[PDB]
DNA sequence: TTAGAGAATTGGAGAGTGTGTTTTTTTTTTTT
DNA sequence: ACACACTCTCCAATTCTCTAA
């Protein structure tokens, strides 16, 4: 340790805030650089040279003051551009090895303190006016690496996780993101982010570009974003003394409901009685040593624990949770979204998409294409401008693509057992994706223009009659799996779901039959293949959360269900006890007044049950197992 | 320079080797230049006046020190168990330079600082003060005995001090607190009578407290570091 | 040593699984239209009861998850195909 | 993952009571206050009750209704509001104590059914505790790995970590407290 | 279905039992108009008050089968009357609001067992005994319902509690993490208990001998009401408890120790302003005042206005109260005068110069006999300020 | 396509070990 | 003699893999 700590002093000194470097400063960061050329795997210089804050210390007032010497400039820069680079690309992984991953962790704080550091306005500032004399130029290669280099250093800078769980700030507080997005604002280095996507010449610099302005917009999602407004002040101070007026409101309410089911008298008072003829486990009577109260609401099990489960048995959850940024972050985040999709949105896609079917040899992370425009259709559709403002994407290649790679990524999924959860991961990101593309023509089907609606026929005429956009959603339903993939990705392949056979049914009724890759369609046969009982298993599941489900959410589930057993008439698929035990639990809660269709659902599809049950008594022991389609159909015969 | 704190506490700083060899020279160099008003080296006859004695124990001065070399003297309260030894470290070999055959008497020599001047009361001391370098007055009412301590062995006693009376007020009662003494301190002092005190302050963790009160609750003691009657 | 219980197969279909499911109901009533709720209520209460016959240790949760898994064995289809008919 | 939610709009309104309180005449009356917890001996930051009723009295009576269980998040938000306006050592640490209470009650009428609840009451004190230091949020070195362990909070009972995030150390008692960076608190009994 | 439940040990229905409560109710008028308790139902709906007193006697009188079922099974019987209760007053007046349950506080008028009788055979059993207060303790908070949070996650959870026991958790639920979850003792709900001491009173002991004394326990409502020195009839229910040989073993002695469960105890305007007017207009008012203190003393008419003028007093610098002193030789009526105007002011005090007397004039501070802490206790010249203070042996 | 048998890894049920635990004589100040 | 804290072991439950119904 105190070797670094007494040579890495060599770089200068602080007079009050006038700084003053040694006379072989450049041979320094030179012997600074021949320190981490020889460093260990576990990035110890860098540990050291973090500990000893070099970076905090020196190179920011170097940059700062004496930027006027361009191969110190140069020096430091990419010294620190080294430094900064992510702990996932350095280490190549989060490590397995518990020493490596205390190095990684400590390393990965080096960079949040550095990310800190980083907020000062005037390194901004100066690599911004910087950058803005390099492309003056229209240059050599020392000022494109210099352009280069420059960039990387801000998507370093941007790219290292913001500790919330360090942080634990309220909503509309600032986050270092937050504070530094802000920072990007005051030294104006987002304008030179609008010419270099806006520029044909700068194509290169416009993939890096992508990174940055989809690293930035991370924490807010389009459709908030577009609603926000000047007034939002005066809104968000009332909702939030009626939030918190209804929560004290609960709570006051499910203490009485436990208070009455206490008794009065105390804890000691005693009593036993004995209910005559309901039997034990044993031979005779239950002996019953609670309070009288509690025989109103009897279940024999509440006296058990839980069942302890294995470690490895756990199901999926997730990492991360909803957010809101500072309203100043917010407003610039709106003006620089609406100012990125007027100028640059459609250049920059068919800059970004010539290079991934070129240069496909480089890699290049295809992800952030999606995600780019995911997002942007989503702000256009919420602002709900013309369609001409998104032109480019509007063609079917995007969809072969994306149906490429997701059936790509579904495939290595499965396959790739290794790295099956980064493949799930990309598959959701796709399926995301794809949802909005459906959503964009559905949206310009209620345009007044007949030419556009032409086009969302031609596009929707060429999805219904291929086999694959059909055939997907039976695919992914079939491999759902608990470990393999959270709820979010359940909930976002059915809305997808509902979404495709509403289109499905409104494209379906332009002719007397529709003929698809060769057969003639029926509908109704298409969704007999969903009658299949493990999807019914995965809709059980997303519906043993509706309270904490979205109104649309809950639309579309029920809306589909419904049509499946009525229509089908495969109702007895729905006869199982944890289902029944889900309706107890749905018809027992009192604020069952907010879910209307769902309980008349309940009640009409008991009904079925116990009209059946009052003919057959079989149905008692059909209700603890799973039915194949023939079981379902057999039942009314009996 | 030595004065450059950035990115450490005191006490990491000055555990670094090259604040500690600072440290070690300028202390040194103050031992054997400085001069009173009339032109006499000061530390020679009082380091003579030690060895001729046997005596084993270095008195300082903290106004000329500060007057000389005010930045150790503005980081000895802050971090005064580091400090204090870096000085012990270094007088031994000026001792040694005068008196070449004075390591046949002893192998130590302690450094003892005098004329601090911040001072407190004794019912004004807070946790604002806990590890640093004090100074306080009050009467003795209980001492041990003079035992051995681990470490080697070495003399140790304890004390109870309590306010002055009549620096308490009308009818009211006094406040008290426990000092330690070590090597050439014991038997500096007996029952009845009035001392001033300088020592560091410092905290440990005691059951019967917590059980006491119900709150994780700690005891404290005055390390002594000079003593002498007022 | 180490005579753990666990609910099986065979244990399932012993005297206090499915046989005693098929006579449980046959002293019950119901009162059906728009009182489904309450038959439903019914139902759930002699389940619960009989579950803690068949294997006192488990939540009822806990109990059913158990009885979906091993539904899927060919043991308890031999029993079955006594259960619905007839011995 | 968890969150109480009714503390969490307690601290966001708060907040917003102390930056928007203007005075009689126009200036926010406790951002003037708070500037004197610049100085090394202050902590402690009085609040009137009336002045807390005139913003909104649903904020007032949850205040009084749910202290207990709301008091640490009102310290949070008037350590970020310093944080603000002036420089002050990052490890220092701030209270809130209100007064002005409408309301008094009889020793006789303190009983178990008001544990946790804002209250006020009067009396003669007859005897008098010396001051000590009390540890409120501890830091711990685990011997058998060298790793720290912060921010270990404190109940009645002195309470440490048994076993560290470092997975190879197998330790259970080698652990040692940092009392150069632990912090304590002023306590007394009356 | 509750028309099955028989109380343990014995053959008596439930449901049967709250039935014939509801019909002592609905019938039982005062043999001395709706029925009595229904005039204090319809009393109570509206006062506010949280229980309802009812007489055994007009029990035993409506019906001896339900009068003995009550005394030998009160723990059972008891909650039964109280679910009663509360169904008649929630089935009449439902738009009426009220804060707690109801509670039914049986009582018998007259001491049925000296409290040296009490036996082995009355374990469990409503009785009712006789006596004087000697000391009371300080009031005692009591667990109801324990509260959980996950030290991991922040998860919480909370558990209904089992005659003293806690049903602590062993995991988390939401992350599977053992031992992780800590009693958070602020966040739990409490009750009030109360212990105090009783004596038997000294007219019904043997000739000669020791008091005996006993323990009783209130809860909730009930646990501020009697103070040290007065006397007190109470009914409960008397309890037997084993107790341990020391803290931290389990084993416990073969001969246990009993206490009585508290359940209801009873110790033992413009007219008169118009009376006082016409009297104060009356001739010779002060005469007649005057004349009405101690009858027992036949002549000392001015005396007697002294001390009427001494109590009625000055008003509000200058001391507005006065002071009056008697004397001449001992074996006088003048005690019995300093006694009788004791007892008809309600700041009065009484006490003597000599050093045998019961409550001194001085001032002083001592330790507390339980707790050993310091109290301060003022003399009679401060507790009688704003009062008037006899003194005796001057 | 659905289900059972043989091999490998891992949790925890259970046992063993170490340790802790009113009642008398003499002085001093101030009340008499 | 009767309770905590700690260390350690062996039995068999859960999943991977190959195979038949
Ligand atoms: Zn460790
Ligand atoms: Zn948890």
């Amino acid at each position: 340790n105190c070797e670094l700590l007494a040579t890495c002093s060599a770089l200068g000194y602080l007079e009050g805030d006038t700084y003053h470097k040694e006379p072989d400063c450049l041979e320094s960061v030179k012997d600074l650089i021949r320190y981490l050329r020889h460093e260990d795997e576990t990035r110890d210089v860098r540990q050291q040279l973090g500990a000893a804050q070099i970076l905090q210390s020196d190179l920011l007032p170097i940059l700062t003051q004496h930027h006027q010497d361009k191969p110190l400039f140069d020096a430091v820069i990419r010294l620190m551009v080294n430094l900064t680079q992510p702990a996932l690309l350095c280490f190549g992984n989060l490590p397995k090895e518990p020493s490596f991953r205390h190095h990684f962790l400590q390393v990965l704080t080096y960079l949040q303190a550095y990310k800190e550091a980083f907020a000062s306005e005037k390194a901004f500032g100066v690599l911004s006016e910087t950058l803005y004399e390099l492309l003056q130029l229209g240059r050599q290669e020392e000022d494109n690496l210099l352009i280069e280099r420059i960039l990387l250093l801000v998507r370093n800078i941007l790219h290292v996780p913001a500790d919330l769980d360090q942080e634990k700030k309220i909503d509309d507080d600032a986050s270092a993101h937050d504070q530094l997005l802000w920072a990007i604002h005051l030294s104006g280095l987002d304008d030179l982010l609008l010419f270099l996507a806006s520029s044909s010449a700068e194509e290169q610099w416009s993939l890096h570009v992508l990174e940055i302005v989809s690293l930035m917009f991370r924490d807010q999602n389009p459709e908030q974003l577009a609603g926000v407004g000047q007034g939002r002040l005066a809104q968000e101070r009332s909702a939030d003394f009626a939030e918190l007026e209804v929560l004290r409101q609960r709570e006051m309410a499910e203490k009485k409901t436990r208070a009455l089911q206490r008794g009065n008298r105390h804890s000691r008072f005693g009593g036993s009685y004995i209910v005559q003829g309901l039997k034990s486990i044993g031979e005779r009577d239950l002996i019953f040593h609670k309070g009288l109260h509690n025989l109103r609401n009897y279940s024999s099990d509440l006296g058990k624990q839980p069942k302890k489960v294995p470690k490895r048995r756990q199901a999926a959850r997730e990492l991360s949770i909803q957010r809101r940024s500072a309203l100043n972050v917010r407003l610039f985040l709106r003006d620089f979204c609406s100012e990125f999709l007027e100028n640059c949105y459609n250049r920059l896609m068919g800059s970004v998409k010539d290079h991934l079917l070129r240069e496909k040899a480089q890699q290049h992370d295809e992800t952030y294409y999606m995600w780019a425009l995911a997002f942007f259709m989503a702000f256009n559709r919420a602002a709900s401008f013309r369609p001409g403002l998104v032109s480019e994407t509007l063609s079917v290649r995007t969809f072969h693509f994306i149906e490429q790679n997701l059936t790509n990524y579904y495939e290595m999924m499965l396959t790739d057992r290794k790295e099956a959860a980064s493949w799930a991961r990309r598959m959701h990101l796709a399926l995301k994706a794809y949802q909005e593309l459906l959503a964009t023509v559905n949206e310009m089907d209620i345009s007044p223009d007949e030419a556009v609606r032409e086009s969302s026929r031609i596009i929707k005429n060429n999805i219904f009659y291929v086999m694959e956009y059909r055939e997907l959603f039976l695919a992914l339903f079939r491999k759902f799996d608990e470990r393999c993939q959270p709820r979010s990705f359940l909930r976002d392949l059915v809305e997808t779901t509902h979404l495709f056979l509403k289109m499905l049914e409104r494209f379906c009724r332009s002719r007397g039959n529709l003929v698809v890759q060769e057969k003639e369609f029926n509908f109704l046969d298409y969704l007999k293949r969903f009658a299949c009982s493990t999807v019914v298993r995965a809709y059980v599941l997303l519906l043993r959360s509706y309270q904490q489900n979205s109104a649309h959410t809950n639309h579309c589930i029920v809306k589909m269900l419904h049509r499946l057993a009525h229509d089908l008439k495969m109702e007895a698929l729905l006869f199982q006890l944890s289902v029944f035990c889900l309706f107890n639990r749905l018809l027992s809660d009192p604020a069952a007044g907010a879910y209307k269709e769902l309980v008349t659902f309940a009640k009409y599809i008991l009904g079925k049950f116990f009209a059946l049950a009052a003919v057959n008594q079989k149905a008692f022991v059909e209700l603890l197992f799973w039915k194949n389609t023939a079981v379902v159909r057999e039942m009314t015969e009996g | 320079n030595l004065e450059d704190l950035k990115g450490h506490s005191v006490r990491e700083w000055v555990s670094m080797a090259g604040p500690r060899l600072e440290i070690h020279h300028r202390f040194k160099n103050f031992l054997r230049t400085h001069v009173d008003s009339h032109g006499h080296n000061v530390f020679k006859e009082r380091i003579s006046d030690m060895c001729k004695e046997n005596r084993e124990s270095l008195v300082v001065n903290y106004e000329d020190l500060a007057a000389r070399e005010h930045v150790l003297a503005y980081f000895l309260p802050e971090a005064p168990a580091e400090l204090l030894q870096i000085f012990d470290e270094a007088a031994l070999e000026v001792v040694l330079a005068m008196y070449p055959k004075y390591d046949r008497i002893t192998n130590h020599i302690h450094v003892r600082i005098s004329h601090l001047p911040l001072v407190e009361e004794l019912r004004s001391l807070r946790q604002l003060h806990l590890n640093q370098l004090i100074r306080t007055s009050g009467v003795v009412t209980s001492c041990t005995g003079v035992l051995p301590q681990l470490s080697i062995y070495q003399n140790y006693q304890r004390i109870r001090i309590q306010e002055s009376p009549g620096k308490v007020a009308a009818g009211r009662l006094p406040r008290s607190k426990d000092a330690i003494l070590l090597a050439d301190l014991v038997d500096s002092c007996k029952p009845g009578d009035e001392i001033e005190l300088t020592g560091i302050y410092h905290n440990n963790y005691d059951g019967s407290l917590n059980t006491a009160n119900g709150f994780p609750v700690f005891a404290t003691v005055i390390l002594a570091n000079h003593v002498a009657k007022k | 040593k180490r005579n753990i219980p666990k609910l099986d197969a065979q244990r399932l279909i012993s005297e206090r699984g499915l046989p005693a499911l098929r006579h449980v109901f046959d002293k019950a009533k119901f009162k059906g239209k728009g009182h489904e709720a309450e038959d439903l209520k019914m139902l759930i209460r002699h389940m619960e009861h009989w579950a803690h016959r068949l294997f006192p240790k488990l939540q009822f949760e806990d109990f059913i998850d158990r009885v979906e898994y091993l539904g899927s064995k060919k043991e308890v289809q031999t029993c079955l195909k006594r259960i619905r008919l007839d011995l | 993952e968890v969150r109480d939610e009714v503390a969490e709009k307690c601290q966001k309104l708060f907040l917003d009571f102390l930056e928007e309180f203007q005075s009689s005449d126009g200036e926010i009356k406790y951002l003037q206050l708070a500037e004197e917890l610049i100085r090394p001996e202050r902590n402690t930051l009085v609040v009137s009750f009336v002045d807390l009723e005139q913003f909104n009295q649903q904020l007032s009576t949850t205040i009084q209704e749910e202290f207990y269980r709301v008091y640490p998040y009102l310290c949070r938000a008037l350590k970020t509001f310093v944080k603000d306006r002036k420089e002050i050592p990052l490890a220092k640490d701030f209270y809130v104590a209100f007064q002005d209470l409408p309301t008094r009650h009889k020793i006789r009428e303190l009983t178990s059914s008001r544990i946790g609840l804002l209250t006020r009451i009067s009396g003669q004190v007859v005897r008098t505790h010396p001051v000590h230091p009390e540890l409120v949020s501890g830091t711990f070195l685990c011997l058998d790995c060298q790793t720290v362990i912060r921010d270990v909070e404190q109940q009645f009972k002195y309470t440490q970590p048994n076993i560290c995030r470092n997975p190879v150390c197998a330790n259970r008692r080698r652990f040692l407290l940092d009392t150069n960076k632990s912090r304590f608190v002023d306590f007394q009994k009356v | 279905l509750g028309q099955k439940l028989v109380i343990w040990g014995t053959d008596v229905n439930v449901a049967a039992c709250k039935e014939n409560f509801q019909r002592f109710l609905q019938r039982f008028i005062d043999p001395l108009t709706e029925p009595l308790y229904m005039q204090r139902l319809g009393e109570i709906n509206v006062i506010g008050e949280p229980f309802l007193n009812v007489n055994c006697e007009h029990i035993k009188s409506f019906d001896k089968n339900l009068y003995r079922q009550l005394i030998s099974y009160p723990q059972e019987v008891i909650p039964t009357f109280d679910m009663a209760v509360n169904e008649i007053f929630f089935d009449r007046y439902p738009d009426s609001i009220l804060e707690h349950q109801i509670q039914v506080r049986p009582f018998n008028a007259l001491k049925t067992k000296n409290m040296r009788n009490l036996n082995p055979e009355d374990i469990d059993q409503l009785i009712t005994i006789s006596g004087m207060v000697i000391r009371t303790s300080q009031l005692i908070p009591e667990m109801q319902e324990a509260f959980f949070q996950c030290q991991v996650c922040a998860h919480t959870t909370r558990v209904e509690m089992d005659r003293g026991r806690i049903a602590e958790p062993s995991v988390c639920g939401r992350c599977h993490t053992t031992h992780s979850m800590a009693l958070i003792h602020n966040r739990s709900l409490f009750s009030d208990k109360q212990m105090i001491k009783l004596q038997e009173s000294p007219e019904d002991m043997p000739a000669g001998q020791t008091p005996h004394t006993v323990i009783l326990f209130a809860h909730n409502d009930l646990v501020d009401k009697v103070q040290p020195g007065d006397r007190v009839n109470v009914t409960g229910i008397y309890r037997a408890v084993p107790i341990r040989v020391n803290p931290r073993v389990s084993n416990v002695k073969s001969v246990y120790k009993t206490h009585i469960d508290v359940i209801h105890y009873r110790k033992t305007s413009e007219k008169r302003v118009e009376l006082l007017k016409e009297l104060s207009r009356k001739p010779d008012i002060y005469e007649r005042l005057a004349s009405a203190l101690a009858p027992s003393i036949y002549e000392h008419e001015d005396i007697k206005k002294g001390i009427l003028l001494q109590l009625f007093g000055g008003t509000r610098k200058f001391r507005a109260e006065i002071n009056i002193l008697l004397c001449g030789d001992p074996g006088t009526s003048k005690s019995q005068l300093l006694q009788y105007v004791y007892n008809l002011v309600p700041r009065g005090q009484y006490t003597s110069g000599k050093g045998s007397s019961a409550v001194g004039l001085t001032a002083y501070v001592m330790k507390d006999p339980e707790t050993r802490q310091l109290v301060l206790q003022t003399g009679a010249l401060v507790l009688s300020d704003n009062g008037i203070c006899c003194i005796d042996e001057f």
